[PDB]
């Protein structure tokens, strides 16, 4: 499955 | 002259800008990094009274010495900008990355790691720092020594027991309390950022994604993990924020004992 960074804000 | 004391080279990444560098002084490794004023939302201000962006004032009271902690070496400000020159570990890979490549790790190098990121934290708050920005991307691993080094204050605050209703760091790592309500204190909301992050270690993501997720209060455990590291990831993870542990009790949880030297780590794991 998706492993994804996540952006702050 | 900031153009003349450091060489400049290729864009490291960017979502301010980061380059690597070498200062021409002795070939020491640096990232340098930018960040636009018309983009900054918190200001503060240092001992000379100077107006900054928070994020160089709190990195100038946590780089006191060595730590686990991105270390500021000097800053620059332009007409639209600052200009951050920071440590440079070599070789490096984020946490991000690491356990992208190698999946779940092991639970004694989740352990070593943990353990790192615990007493970079407290360091934090010892010197009045609350990072608000703790995940694996913002944590840098020092292959070679076995250290890692937690980066990126730019959405920090200065460290208070009272409320807080901002928040800028990232959604999935943030409490139920700040989801639902709006609000947070600092030393129960970085506790369980901390759950989050141990369990993308040992079970090689995230577990929440969605806000009712994040609320919900179930950790399923996607991996093989031992019953004492669930345990903490639960405390961890405690809906109520009262609940759930202190530092102290983190790092005198059994799970936590028998921690590896950075150097062992490296070694074990890394080489
Ligand atoms: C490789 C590397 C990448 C990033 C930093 C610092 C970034 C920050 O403090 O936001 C340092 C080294």
């Amino acid at each position: 499955r998706k492993r994804r960074r996540h952006p702050s804000g | 002259p900031l153009e003349s004391q450091y060489q400049v080279g290729p864009l490291l990444g960017s979502g301010g800008s980061v380059y690597s560098g070498i200062r021409v002084s002795d070939n020491l490794p640096v990232a340098i990094k930018h960040v636009e004023k018309d983009r900054i939302s918190d200001w503060g201000e240092l001992p000379n009274g100077t107006r900054v962006p928070m994020e160089v004032v709190l990195l100038k009271k946590v780089s006191s010495g060595f730590s686990g902690v991105i270390r500021l070496l000097d800053w620059f400000e332009r007409p639209d900008s600052f200009v951050l020159i920071l440590e440079r570990p070599e070789p490096v890979q984020d946490l991000f990355d690491f356990i992208t490549e190698r999946g779940a790790l092991q639970e004694e190098l989740a352990r070593s790691f943990f353990w790192q990121v615990l007493e970079a934290v407290r360091h934090c708050h010892n010197c009045g720092v609350l990072h608000r920005d703790i995940k694996d991307e913002n944590i840098l691993i020092d292959l070679n020594r076995g250290e890692l080094k937690l980066i990126d204050f730019g959405s920090g605050a200065l460290l208070k027991d009272t409320v807080y209703t901002d928040f800028d760091g990232t959604r999935v790592y943030s409490p139920p309390e700040w989801i639902r309500y709006h609000r947070y204190h600092g030393r129960s909301a970085a506790v369980w950022s901390l759950g989050i992050l141990l369990y993308d270690m040992v079970c090689g993501d995230i577990p929440f994604e969605h806000d009712e997720e994040i609320i919900g209060g179930q950790v399923f455990f996607r991996q093989r993990v031992s019953s004492e590291c669930q345990h903490l990831i639960r405390w961890c993870l405690a809906l109520r924020p009262s609940d759930r542990p202190t530092f102290e009790e983190i790092q005198n949880h059994p799970w936590m004992q028998d921690v590896l030297l950075p150097q062992e780590t490296a070694e074990i794991h890394l080489h």
